[PDB]
Formats: structure tokens, sequence, C-alpha cells
């Protein structure tokens, strides 16, 4: 729906996505009712750079809309949960740029420092590689 | 009718000194001048206090008494509060005499004496303080044994007892000094608003806008206040129960535009965090998710009136703030699930 251009029903299934991420867990094996999926629809790596993902995917809507503080909500979200993906990093620090500079930037610049794929699944795999953007380690050394 | 002027500003004045601690030059001469008096005062209140320009000239001069005295400063003396209690005066002064530690010891005997000579007179026609005494007595243990054998703080406390004997005396208050019409009500309200506790005062003003009229000019004039004064319609709502507040509101409807304004701003300053399913507050004062879900089902369980009004007011609240009709995103959209 966002490459259709539908702001409000992109924000409504990536709320969707989320509601059922947060409240709810994949790793339910209490009961071995059937068939499932061993390891692509399981991995707690796939649950967080899941979580990442539409966190991220609607912080960039809320940018197009003009909720800058909303989207900021969602890329410090994203940040506390998956503090190795750095386009987590970019989103938040571009923002942060945008409206308050310098001491939140270089305590997050810090942070990448302190900090510096083990098996994905295809589809999450894409859908990060789709929407990053080419410019982030020029604006990371920045 | 100028006759009885002097005679009770002059009681008045040996009432409200009666409690005070110069009590040396006493006598048994003052004593019985002072009870002799009250007998008069509870006389003309049996013969002439209904009905006539008599009682309100009486009324008139106790109410500016009470007025030019106020409440401030030199003495926060009670005084005879009103008219009825010209009927037992003397009962008044006689309990002041026996809590004044101060009294003297002949005076003391005199005044004993004279309120409890014993069954000597146990045959007299009109009813006597010594009655009267043993009457109250009996009243403050029957009170005392119904507070602590038998009483429940009920929770719709508009059928509560202590609540409802609180509002009717504010009632009262409220109607004479309309009457008297020296000073505008509000201004009496505002200084007991800072006088007296907060908390209790706004339940009793919540339970006074309910009980029906008895001579509702009260209410009509506590509603002018709150509507004024914004800062304790603030704590009303913010203190008190939910279906109390509702009653009130569906009661007055000039108080329900204001009331879903308090909710609506409430509301506005919550945000929503994704890891617990929750609407939470920045401030530790800002009203939670469960007590602003109570206020509005109690209003929507309500009658029709304002039914609608509330369910609009959330209606247009929402499409202010996007119209989506999924959680995480809207307050407003949240209550509306929530209701269903
Ligand atoms: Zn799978």
């Amino acid at each position: 729906w966002v490459q259709l251009g539908a702001q409000k029903v992109a924000i409504s299934e990536f709320s969707r996505c989320l509601e059922l991420l947060f409240r709810a867990t994949p790793e339910e094996k209490e009961q071995g009712a059937a068939f499932n999926c061993e390891q692509g629809c399981k991995s707690d790596a796939a649950l967080q750079q899941l979580r990442a993902a539409a966190l991220i995917s609607r912080g960039l809507e809320w940018v197009a809309s003009g909720q800058d503080t909303k989207a900021l909500q969602d890329f410090l979200l994203s940040v506390q949960m998956c503090p190795g993906n750095r386009d987590t990093y970019f989103h938040l620090l571009q923002t942060l740029k945008r409206l308050d500079r310098r001491d939140e930037a270089t305590a997050l610049w810090w942070r990448l420092e302190a900090q510096t794929l083990w098996s994905l699944p295809l589809y999450l795999e894409s859908y990060l590689s789709w929407i990053r953007p080419s410019d982030r380690d020029a604006f990371l050394e920045e | 009718m100028e006759s009885l002027l002097q005679h009770l500003d002059r009681f008045s004045e040996l009432l409200a000194v009666s409690s005070t601690t110069y009590v040396s030059t006493w006598d048994p001469a003052t004593v019985r001048r002072a009870l002799q008096w009250a007998r008069y005062l509870r006389h003309i209140h049996r013969r002439f206090g209904r009905h006539g320009p008599i009682r309100t000239a009486l009324e008139r001069r106790l109410h500016n008494q009470w007025r030019q005295e106020g409440g401030f400063g030199r003495g926060p003396v009670p005084g005879l509060a009103n008219f009825q209690a010209l009927g037992h005066c003397d009962v008044l002064l006689s309990l002041r005499l026996l809590e004044n530690r101060a009294l003297g010891d002949a005076a003391r005997y005199h005044l004993v004496q004279q309120l409890f000579p014993g069954p000597g007179v146990r045959d007299a026609d009109e009813e006597t303080l010594q009655e009267s005494l043993a009457r109250l007595a009996r009243r403050r243990s029957a009170v005392h044994m119904l507070r602590f054998n038998g009483y429940r703080e009920n929770p719709n406390l508009q059928e509560d007892s202590l609540m409802k004997t609180q509002a009717e005396l504010l009632l009262e208050r409220l109607q004479e000094v309309g009457k008297a019409e020296a000073e505008r009500p509000a201004r009496f309200l505002s200084s007991l608003w800072e006088r007296l506790p907060q908390n209790n005062f706004l339940k009793v003003i919540a339970v006074a806008l309910l009980q029906p009229p008895l001579s509702g000019e009260g209410s009509q004039v506590l509603v002018h206040w709150l509507l004024g004064n914004s800062e304790v319609f603030a704590a009303f709502c913010r203190a008190l129960p939910a279906g109390l507040l509702t009653l009130v509101t569906s009661r007055h409807p000039a108080l329900s535009p204001v009331y879903l304004g308090l909710l609506t701003d409430w509301g506005q300053r919550l945000h929503y965090d994704l890891q617990k399913g929750i609407w939470v507050g920045t401030e530790s004062q800002d009203v939670p998710w469960e007590e602003l879900h109570n206020r509005f089902q109690s209003l929507c369980q309500a009658p029709p009136p304002l039914k609608d009004k509330v369910l609009t007011a959330l209606e247009t609240c929402k499409a202010q703030d996007g119209d989506f009709e999924v959680p995480g995103l809207s307050i407003w959209t949240d209550l509306l699930l929530a209701l269903r």
C-alpha cells in the first residue's frame, strides 16, 4: 500500500503486525499439535528483526505525514529492540539531526562504536535490503 | 417589635462571652439573669415565632450578625446559628458554662442545682431544661451506638446518612444568605473552599446537587459557582466516583459539555507503549486508562440525553486524530472498541 501511496491503510497494517508481534508469542512449543516450521518461523532473531522492520516501516510513514515525535518513538523502540542492525540508528539519527542535533546524536554514536545475519529467512533479508538506504555509512561517518 | 432587639443582641453577647475564660466576676445573680432571659426567648419562639414580621426581623438580625462577624480573624465564634435555635438557647448557654473550666465554684453549684434540681419537680407543664438535657444525652448515646453497631458507609453516597445531613445543612445555610442578599453566595462558598477540608466538601456538594427541594435554588447556586470556578471542578470530577458524577451531570445538563471537555483533555496527554498493551501518562497525576474507561462506561450506562452527547464527543475527537479503526493509534478508537 505504501508503494501504491496510501499512508492510512499502510499504518493500519503495520500496527496490526506490531500488535500480533508483542501481544503474542510464536515460540509456544507447549502443545505439539501438528506439522510446524522448525527453524524459520521460530527464530528469536527473526522476531526481533521483524519487529524492527515494522517499526521502521511505520516511522517512515509518520515522517511522510509530519509526526516526527511518533516517528522518534518508533525508531527509539526499534533501537531498544535490535541494537545491531544500524538501519535503526541511521533513521533515528537522521530524525535527531533534523530536530535536536548535537547531544543525542553523539550519545548514540558512542553506542554504535560500543556495539561494533546468523540464519534469517529470505523474505526478511530481502525486505531489509529493499528498505535500507544506500547512503548509510556515508551518513554514519558524518 | 423594637423591644426584642435589645433583648436578643444582649443575650447573644452574653452567650458569646459564656464560652470565654474571663469568668471571675460571675455569680448566681448573673446566671439567674441569663437563664430567665433564655426562658423569655424560648417563650417568644413558641408564642409568635411563626408567620409574621417579627420572625423575619429576628432572622435579619441573626444572619446580619453572622455575616458582620463573617468568621474571619478576631473570633470564629458560632453564636446561636438560626431562629430554630431560639427554642433551645438555654441549653446552649448551660452546656457552654459546663464546658468552661474557669467557672467559679458557687456559680457552678447554683447552675447545676438549677439545671438538675432532682425529682422534686417531676410534674411540669412545659418541657423543662432537665428533660431537654436528658433527651440530648439519650440522642448522643443513640448516635454513638448506631454509628458503631449497624452503620455502614454506603457506596451510593447520595443515599448515605452523614453526607445527606451535611448537605441539608449547607442548603439551608445558602437559602438564608439568598434571603439576606447582603453578600453573594459564591463568596461564602469560596471562603468555605479555603477554610475546610476539600475532599469532604466536594462529596458534600455532589450530594447537595441531588437532594430534591424542600422550600432547587441551592443546587442552582452551586452550578453557577462551579462553572465560574474551573479549578475546583478539575478536582470535583477527579476525586469522586463515576456514578455520582453521572447522576449529577444527568440532573444538571449545564455540567455536561464541560465534563466531557475535562475528560477529552486528560486522554490527549496519554501515550501508548507497544510492549505493554496499555495507554499511560507521562506525569504521575495523569488519569489512568482504567479510571477513564470507568467514567466513560458510567456515562454510556445512563439516560439517552447524555449517551448521544458523549458518543458524538468521542467520535468527533476520533476523526480529529485520524479516523483509524485499529488499536495503537488513537485513545478514542480504543475507548469506543472497549465499550463494545
Ligand atoms: Zn516458516
